[PDB]
């Protein structure tokens, strides 16, 4: 779809889910945009280490 | 016809995507967003 | 709740009891398939 979709900047509209507790079941959607923890340490508002 | 629907989900506060599944009195509706559900959800009626 | 569809069977049966599920048999039909596509992990009944 290269014609259609791109744009010579990028099209940014264009999302996937990096990261995931645990990866989803067959046909599953998540909708969630809350922060990913990496680190041992709680992770709480927009951002952390 | 006191029993009318579920919310079936997992967060059930907007934090995730969750089901309605409702029988109110002119209608059935089954709705999947991500809501933000009551404390104590429920439909009520003026009697006699 | 299986592979993102979410399938109720049900039935209708007409009784005369007080306070307890009826003890007898009879089997529920398929009566719809939602294609929803999010994890449930918790439910609640709304009640009138
Ligand atoms: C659906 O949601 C539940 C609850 O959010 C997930 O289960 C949680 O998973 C983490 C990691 O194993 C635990 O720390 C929580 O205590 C679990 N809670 C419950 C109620 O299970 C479950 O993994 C999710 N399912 C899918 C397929 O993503
Ligand atoms: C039962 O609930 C549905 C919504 O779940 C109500 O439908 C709405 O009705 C208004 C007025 O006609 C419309 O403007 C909305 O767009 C409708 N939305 C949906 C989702 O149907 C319906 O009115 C309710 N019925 C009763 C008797 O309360």
């Amino acid at each position: 779809s290269n014609n259609l979709d791109s744009k010579v900047g990028g099209n940014y509209n264009y999302l996937y889910r990096l990261f995931r507790k645990s990866n989803l079941k067959p046909f599953e959607r998540d909708i969630s945009t809350e922060i990913y923890q990496a680190g041992s340490t709680p992770c709480n508002g927009v951002e952390g280490f | 016809n006191i029993i009318r629907g579920w919310i079936f989900g997992t967060t059930l506060d907007s934090k995730t995507q969750s089901l309605l599944i409702v029988n109110n009195a002119t209608n059935v509706v089954i709705k999947v967003c991500e809501f933000q559900f009551c404390n104590d959800p429920f439909l009520g009626v003026y009697y006699h | 709740n299986i592979d993102g569809y979410f399938k109720i069977y049900s039935k209708h049966t007409p009784i005369n009891l007080v306070r307890d599920l009826p003890q007898g048999f009879s089997a529920l039909e398929p009566l719809v398939d939602l294609p929803i596509g999010i994890n449930i992990t918790r439910f609640q009944t709304l009640l009138a």
